[PDB]
């Protein structure tokens, strides 16, 4: 396919990974009576290990010579949901994050004691600021664009040179 | 100076009778930390909210509209049945209507910054039906009534539906007990797993 | 409840156990039920 | 009449084994003691006197119509549809598959609520001034004096004696499987 | 101090406008209250949306019946897509767009009426009471009532 | 100020005498939640359509207009609907009516805006309500004969939904 790699629900070395899987955990299975707790432990755990075999292999991700799934991250679509989607996932809760915690310091700045507020957090102000968090991107270019994201350089303290 | 609704214990400050629905209900003291606007906005929200999931609910067991996707008396069917598409335009749409009837204060620190903005209050009168000052007190007592009663209905239907798998009328006119051979609640570490 | 128990309740390493404790916790609940997540399914 | 001092009024004993509480007021008419639980201290009194005034009206013409349900009494025709057995409750079980019972609750809910509700919302209120109980319902004559006086009385003391015994009919026949008359 | 969930930027932190428009009490029927220019409520306000509306229910009569009705032999009419109809003179196109590109109700297979619903695809109405009643069932109808008097005779 | 109609209730405090077919019967108090003048533009307007569908069931039973009863068969009262929807007669119906009901919004907004009384049209082609008491009189005339082919109309399609005759072959047969 892309990259000369196989998709992984033809791959016989991905069916290998699942049967070589499978058996390593009938033979611990073939210690137990059916009943028992480790056999019930084991026949989940079997009852796992296939369920993923079986969802890889109808993802539509591609398997390589070891029979192991491989990421695309060039950019293409048919491969968006390996990189690209769990980043733009990523990057709204890290901008969610740090917006958050942004708008926390400017708070804590204007209070009487303003490292008292950060040693004992006022947490039903940072709880209001945790909820504003969902709309960061325009909130944050809003703030950008506004002149109160960024300092100017001559209000930055810096060394000599 | 003790609350109506919880007599044992102190009315809390942040009620103080005035808003709809209050009869002095906070034992956890939540108005103490949390603004009342805010809460009240989130209360009317939330059984707003519930008044349309319950009513969904009931019509969509007896009403449909045609068309194979949208046959499912069983609601909670509904939710995977429905077209994907037109369930994430209803969505979309429901997200624009959040920024531009809040007028883009939708945070917990710019909501209400207008002095003018009231918990609730978003300009939403199509028909003018609160028009008259004199029906306002007991309108606003009875939305808040409908909500709060509306979002324990929808949660009692929505469990109802999860438990028995049937519809909330159908589920009534066709009831079934709990058996407890299934659906036992807990247990994820009572058998250490699996 | 007590105001000097809830400003101790606030200090930064309770916060910080507690919140990184709940973090921790909806990550494992989350691959409980949704196990074996390589990929977002697309 | 109102007989106030002597029988329904400050001073009146039903049963004074237990004092007369200082919150039950003495001028609702049927006021008599009996109120040991302590209700009247914080109930809206208006709206529990219209409530028994309507338990009472309801009683009184459900015990009429179990009279005559059980006498055989009937309607030309209704025996025809309906079951022929004096059972009350069978008569009733009949006459919810018959449809009958759903006119007579469609009609009921109907007034109860296009006019009972307005009427108790402005009875409580305080945007009428409507006394509980009131319908403007007095179509034979036989008011004036009386209709403020004893038939207030004599209404409210009819309506939980006939409370009581719907109550004990119902049981009886239960208990026995054999109606009364 | 700040309480918090306040919704005031100042106590927050947070820099605000510092306008905040009066709010008005007129309303317009298919749009909101707030904050509008002057005279913008007197031209777009409810006089206006509701003729709107009524203009697009009025015109959606042809659109939802739209088609190539033409009559065979008899009177009998033939209804056809606006596709069917080749302008002449557009080079390599030949099928043109037509309002039923803007409305494509028959490839989505909707049918649509002059009153939005076609007697193919009709709202459908179902009975949930199942025709049984709500006590004294017999057979396979068992209410919540009947399991009410189930319990209590045991 | 107690109701004329229902005499336990009040007086509903937003409808008055002025009023054509007043009763003070306002017991749910619709009148102070809606708009009244709206709400008198809608009962004429029901009053008006009820009064045609009635007079429309009673006329459709005795005579039926020449080729109807090809398309038109054994179907009768709202039977005919679906038949007729496949033709264009209730399609040519509706978006007649549909042209009227454009100018008919015009009309109540004016109405709303106070520079129209609810349901005025000004139609008076033949001469009826040139005199003011007799303009009274109709007044009043129209609205307890729509209010009563109402409830008619209700009555009428219902019993075809029980029993299929038509009203005047309920009068017949049973
Ligand atoms: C090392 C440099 C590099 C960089 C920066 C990119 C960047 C990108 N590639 Mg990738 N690509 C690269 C090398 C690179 N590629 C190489 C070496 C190959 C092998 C030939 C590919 C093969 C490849 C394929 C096959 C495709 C991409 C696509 C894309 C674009 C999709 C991202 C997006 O959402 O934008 C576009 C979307 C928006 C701006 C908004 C979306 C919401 C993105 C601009 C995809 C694309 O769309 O091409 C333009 C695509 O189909 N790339
Ligand atoms: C939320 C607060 C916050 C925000 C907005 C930023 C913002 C930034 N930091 Mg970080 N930083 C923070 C907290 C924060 N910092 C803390 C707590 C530490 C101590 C570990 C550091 C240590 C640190 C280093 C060493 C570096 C940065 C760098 C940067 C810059 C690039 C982003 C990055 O590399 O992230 C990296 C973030 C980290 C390495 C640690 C973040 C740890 C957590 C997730 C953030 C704190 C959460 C906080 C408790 C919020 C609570 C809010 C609540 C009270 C409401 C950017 C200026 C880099 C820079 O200058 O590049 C230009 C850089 O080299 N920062
Ligand atoms: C930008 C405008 C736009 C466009 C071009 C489309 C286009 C489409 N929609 Mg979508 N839709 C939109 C906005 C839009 N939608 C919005 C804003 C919502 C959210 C309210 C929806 C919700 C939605 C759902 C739920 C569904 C669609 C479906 C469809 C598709 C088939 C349409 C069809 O057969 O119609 C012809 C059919 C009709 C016109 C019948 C209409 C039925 C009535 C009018 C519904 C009652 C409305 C109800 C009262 C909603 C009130 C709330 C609202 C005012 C906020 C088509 C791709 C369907 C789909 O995905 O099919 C695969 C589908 O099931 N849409
Ligand atoms: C307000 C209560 C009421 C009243 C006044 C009547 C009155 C009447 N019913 Mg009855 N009926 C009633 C309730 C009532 N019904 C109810 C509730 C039902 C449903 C169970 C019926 C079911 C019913 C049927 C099935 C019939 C009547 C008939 C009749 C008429 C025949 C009387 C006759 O010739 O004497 C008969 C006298 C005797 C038998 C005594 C010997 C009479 C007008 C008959 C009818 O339609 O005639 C026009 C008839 O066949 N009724
Ligand atoms: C013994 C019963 C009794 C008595 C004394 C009263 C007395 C009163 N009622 Mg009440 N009422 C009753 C029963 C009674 N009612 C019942 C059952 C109903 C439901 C139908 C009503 C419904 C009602 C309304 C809706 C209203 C009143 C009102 C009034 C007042 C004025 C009317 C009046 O004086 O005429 C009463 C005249 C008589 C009681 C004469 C006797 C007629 C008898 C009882 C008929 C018997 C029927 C039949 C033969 C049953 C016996 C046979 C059966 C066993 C088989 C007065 C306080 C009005 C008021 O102002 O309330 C405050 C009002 O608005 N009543
Ligand atoms: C709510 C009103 C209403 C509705 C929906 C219908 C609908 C229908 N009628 Mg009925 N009809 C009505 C009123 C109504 N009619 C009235 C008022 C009469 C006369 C008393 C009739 C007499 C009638 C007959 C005899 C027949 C129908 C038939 C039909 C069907 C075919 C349409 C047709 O050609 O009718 C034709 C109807 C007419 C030409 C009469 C129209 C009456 C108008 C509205 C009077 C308006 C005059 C008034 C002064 C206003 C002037 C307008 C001005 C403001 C510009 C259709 C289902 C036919 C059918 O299929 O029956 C089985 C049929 O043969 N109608
Ligand atoms: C929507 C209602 C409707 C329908 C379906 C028909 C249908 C028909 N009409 Mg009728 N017609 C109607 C209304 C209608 N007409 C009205 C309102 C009038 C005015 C009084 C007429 C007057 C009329 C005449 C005078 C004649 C027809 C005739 C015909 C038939 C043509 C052969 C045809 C089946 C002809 C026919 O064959 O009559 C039997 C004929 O001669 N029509
Ligand atoms: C305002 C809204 C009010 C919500 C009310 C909640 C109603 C439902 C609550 C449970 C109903 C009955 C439970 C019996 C069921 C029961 O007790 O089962 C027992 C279960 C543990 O299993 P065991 O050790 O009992 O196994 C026992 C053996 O018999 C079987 O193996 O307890 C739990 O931990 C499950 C709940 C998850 C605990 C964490 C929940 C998520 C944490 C989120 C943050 C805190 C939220 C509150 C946590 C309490
Ligand atoms: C001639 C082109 C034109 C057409 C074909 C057309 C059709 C419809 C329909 C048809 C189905 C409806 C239902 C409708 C309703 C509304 N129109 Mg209207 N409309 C047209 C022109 C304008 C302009 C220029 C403005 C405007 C507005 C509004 C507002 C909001 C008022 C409010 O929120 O206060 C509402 C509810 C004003 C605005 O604010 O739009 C955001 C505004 O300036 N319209 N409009
Ligand atoms: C914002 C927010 C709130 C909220 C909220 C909520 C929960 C709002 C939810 C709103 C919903 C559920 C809206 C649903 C709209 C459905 C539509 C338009 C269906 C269209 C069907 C079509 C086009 C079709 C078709 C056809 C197809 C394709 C083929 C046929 O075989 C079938 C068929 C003929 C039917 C509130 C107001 C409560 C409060 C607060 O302010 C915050
Ligand atoms: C405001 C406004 C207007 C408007 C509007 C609208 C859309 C108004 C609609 C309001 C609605 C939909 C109110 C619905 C309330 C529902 C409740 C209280 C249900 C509670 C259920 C319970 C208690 C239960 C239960 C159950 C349980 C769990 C067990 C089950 O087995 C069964 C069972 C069902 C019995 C308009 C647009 C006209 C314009 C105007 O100018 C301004």
């Amino acid at each position: 396919d892309v990259a000369g790699l196989t998709p992984c629900g033809e791959s016989k070395e991905f069916a290998r990974r699942l049967d070589g899987s499978v058996k390593k955990l009938q033979t611990r299975l073939s210690k137990y009576e059916a009943g028992t707790p480790p056999a019930l432990a084991l026949q989940k755990q079997i009852d796992k290990t296939k369920n993923r075999f079986d969802r890889y292999g109808k993802a539509g991700l591609l398997c390589g010579t070891d029979g192991l799934p491989h990421l695309i991250t060039d950019g293409r679509w048919t491969h968006s949901g390996e990189f690209v989607i769990p980043g733009l996932l990523f990057l709204y809760v890290a901008g969610w994050i740090g917006w958050v915690g942004r708008s926390y310091v400017l708070f804590a700045r204007t209070a009487d004691k303003p490292t008292e507020k950060e040693i004992i957090i006022d947490v039903p102000v940072a709880l209001s600021f945790v909820s504003t968090g969902f709309i960061w991107p325009f909130s944050a270019f809003k703030e950008f664009t506004s002149g109160n994201l960024i300092v100017p350089a001559d209000e930055i303290t810096v060394s000599p040179r | 100076a003790k609350s109506k609704a919880v007599p044992f214990l102190s009315q809390p400050e942040a009620l103080d009778g005035s808003m709809a629905g209050d009869v002095g209900f906070d034992p956890f003291g939540i108005s103490s930390v949390i603004d009342i606007k805010w809460l009240r906005e989130s209360e009317l929200k939330h059984g707003r909210i519930c008044m349309l999931a319950a009513t969904g609910c009931l019509v969509q067991e007896v009403v449909h509209l045609p068309g194979p996707a949208f046959s499912q008396k069983m609601a909670l069917n509904a939710w995977a049945a429905a077209p994907r598409g037109g369930m994430i335009s209803i969505l979309v749409a429901i997200g624009l209507i959040e920024m531009i009837s809040n007028r883009f204060a939708l945070t917990a620190t710019d909501m209400f910054a207008n002095p003018n903005r009231v918990p609730g209050d978003l300009g939403f009168d199509p028909l003018s039906l609160g028009a008259n000052p004199a029906n306002r007190a007991r309108f606003e007592l009875s939305e808040v009534i409908h909500g709060r009663a509306a979002m324990m209905g929808f949660s009692g239907m929505v469990h109802q539906m999860i438990v028995s798998k049937q519809a909330p009328i159908e589920q009534l006119m066709h009831f079934k007990a709990v058996d407890s051979s299934l659906m036992k609640l807990g247990g994820a570490a009572g058998n250490l797993g699996y | 409840m007590d105001s000097n128990f809830l400003k101790y309740l606030s200090t930064a390493p309770v916060l910080f156990t507690v919140w990184l404790s709940f973090t921790a916790s909806f990550i494992i609940e989350a691959n409980r039920f949704f196990p074996d997540m390589l990929y977002f399914p697309m | 009449l109102w007989n106030e001092g002597k029988i329904q009024g400050k001073g009146v004993s039903v049963i004074p084994l237990f004092p007369r509480p200082a919150s039950l007021d003495g001028t609702f008419p049927g006021d008599q003691g009996f109120d040991p639980f302590g209700f009247s201290s914080w109930v809206n009194m208006k709206f529990v006197a219209e409530a028994e005034i309507k338990h009472c009206r309801l009683a009184m013409l459900a015990f009429a119509g179990i009279m005559v349900e059980s006498a055989g009494i009937s309607f030309p025709g209704a025996t025809s549809v309906l079951g022929s057995s004096k059972n009350i409750f069978e008569i009733h079980d009949k006459a919810v598959a018959s449809g009958a019972m759903g006119q007579i609750l469609l009609w009921v809910s109907f007034f109860e609520v296009v006019a009972g509700v307005p009427a108790m919302n402005e009875m409580l209120n305080g945007e009428s001034s409507r006394i509980p109980g009131y319908y403007a319902f007095d179509p034979l004559g036989q008011g004036k004096g009386d209709k403020m006086g004893r038939m207030q009385l004599s209404e409210i003391q009819n309506g939980r004696l006939a409370m009581l015994a719907v109550s004990g009919i119902v049981h009886h026949t239960l208990i026995t499987g054999k109606g009364p008359l | 101090d700040t309480t918090g969930f306040s919704g005031v930027p100042s106590q927050f932190a947070r820099p605000e406008s510092g306008v905040y428009p009066a709010e008005p009490t007129e309303q317009t029927f298919l749009g909101m209250r707030g904050p509008r220019a002057p005279g913008h409520r007197e031209n777009f306000g409810g006089k206006h949306t509701a003729t709107m509306l009524a203009i697009a229910a009025l015109l959606w009569q042809p659109v939802s019946e739209a088609g190539m009705y033409r009559m065979g032999a008899d009177g009998a009419l033939t209804k056809s897509s606006f596709s069917n109809m080749e302008v002449p003179g557009f080079g390599n196109m030949k099928k043109a767009p037509t309002i039923e590109s803007l409305f494509p109700f028959a490839k989505n297979g909707f049918d649509a009426s002059p009153a939005l619903f076609g007697k193919g695809s009709m709202i459908v109405v179902e009975d949930p009471r199942d025709g049984c009643g709500a006590y004294a069932n017999s057979g396979a109808c068992h209410t919540f009532l009947d399991e009410i008097g189930d319990a209590l005779k045991k | 100020a107690m109701s004329e109609s229902v005499p336990f209730l009040k007086k509903p405090e937003a409808l008055d005498s002025s009023m054509a077919g007043y009763a003070g019967f306002d017991p749910l108090g619709l009148s102070s939640i809606a708009d009244i003048k709206f709400l008198q533009e809608s009962e004429i307007k029901h009053c008006r359509i009820a009064m045609l569908a009635a007079a429309g069931s009673i006329a459709q039973d005795i005579f039926t207009f020449p080729g109807v009863s090809k398309v038109v068969g054994t179907a009768k009262m709202t039977g005919v609907h679906d038949v007729l929807v496949k033709q264009g007669a209730m399609g040519q119906i509706l978006l007649w009516t549909s042209f009227l009901e454009v100018f008919g919004t015009i009309a109540l907004l004016e109405t709303l805006d106070g520079k129209r009384a609810p349901g005025d049209f000004k139609f008076d082609p033949l001469g009826f309500s040139k005199n003011a008491e007799t303009a009274k009189r109709y007044q009043l005339s129209e609205i307890k004969n729509g209010r009563l082919a109402m409830l008619a109309t209700g009555g009428m399609v219902h019993g075809y939904f029980i029993t299929g005759k038509g009203p005047l072959e309920l009068l017949t047969n049973f």
